[PDB]
């Protein structure tokens, strides 16, 4: 369940 | 001035860490997924619509004593997830550790994304890139960090993420206790306002380092490790049966093999990721293929060292003016 933030 | 505060993951995947803070007077806590690739304080709130918050935590403005409406003050902003937040600001007196900031501006969520309200354990976000990002209109923002940084011993924090288990944010100082070795720090390029660095080459388990340049941004924000096309292609090639999923949308491995490391190079150092944080486990609940860790940078044009990379190193971001990007052993 990755994450990417701009 | 100094500050430490324990990051927890928030799942055994280690998807993403969570740091306690206190906001309002009195203090209400609300645990926040430090960023340092935005630059936007923002969090779950009284006006955050209540079809998009799910068991997570709001900030009530109204029972902090010390909150003002920044009247007219507006904030939209969106992710390379896709990811989206937006709504109105507060200033409000925020504590991260026992470091204390006055009028830090607090942009309450009116509206939150799916993949927020979806993810109960963060209650927003603590923005920790270059103020330059930050989306507040139509007056800009400082970050957390830019309004401690006069206040601290010295203008930094550093970044210690655990493997499957806790680690520290420090602000104003070093623990010289918590790595092993020297501090090998490099040039950070401050251009589009990310701790934008410079890596000069990799190794893909114990065979030759190949020196290249590759240029991509340090981001707690972010799960994976993000390298060219080139890159990820070498490691990949090492491990029996990976390959690249149109369906799943990346690298996967059958879940019984054995995972390389990872070299990474800061200066004439070198960083190894071992083959574990490379495990993303079953694809899926009950499958027999695995999510890689190392996936291509292809298709989102930044070159991105997320947990992945950054979980295995020390990490001090030196915020001073030259700022630079500090590596450890741990």
């Amino acid at each position: 369940h990755p994450f990417h933030x701009l | 001035s100094t500050g430490s505060a324990t990051t927890t993951p928030i799942d055994s995947l280690d998807d993403a860490y969570i740091t306690p803070v206190q906001i309002g007077t009195p203090a209400q806590t609300l645990n926040l997924d430090f960023d340092t690739g935005s630059s936007d304080l923002w969090v779950f709130s009284s006006e955050t619509t209540a079809s998009e918050v799910d068991g997570q935590t709001i900030y009530t403005p109204s029972k902090s004593t010390t909150a003002k409406l920044l009247s007219g003050a507006t904030w939209s902003i969106s992710y390379g997830d896709g990811s989206s937040s937006s709504g109105d600001v507060y200033t409000d007196t925020v504590s991260v550790g026992g470091l204390t900031v006055t009028g830090q501006a607090v942009e309450s969520a009116k509206k939150v994304s799916s993949s927020f309200t979806e993810d109960s354990t963060i209650d927003g976000l603590l923005g920790l890139a270059f103020s330059t990002l930050n989306t507040v209109s139509p007056t800009q923002q400082k970050t957390f960090f830019d309004n401690a940084k006069a206040s601290l011993d010295s203008p930094v924090f550093t970044a210690d993420l655990g493997y499957h288990a806790p680690g520290t944010y420090n602000f104003g100082f070093i623990d010289t206790t918590a790595y092993t070795g020297s501090i090998t720090y490099t040039a950070v390029s401050t251009k589009q306002g990310f701790w934008e660095w410079t890596s000069t080459g990799y190794a893909v388990g114990s065979g030759t380092f190949k020196s290249t340049s590759i240029d991509g941004i340090a981001d707690t924000g972010t799960t994976l490790l993000y390298l060219p096309a080139t890159v990820v292609s070498a490691y990949w090639a090492q491990v029996s049966g990976a390959k690249s999923s149109s369906s799943v949308g990346g690298y996967v491995f059958p879940c019984s093999a054995t995972l390389p490391s990872f070299t990474f190079g800061v200066g004439s150092a070198r960083i190894v990721i071992p083959g574990d944080y490379i495990d993303f486990g079953p694809i899926s609940t009950g499958s027999s293929s695995c999510f890689g860790g190392i996936q291509s940078s292809a298709g989102i044009g930044i070159n991105i060292f997320g947990d992945v990379a950054l979980k295995a190193a020390f990490v001090v971001f030196n915020g001073a003016t030259t700022p630079t990007l500090g590596f450890a052993s741990k």
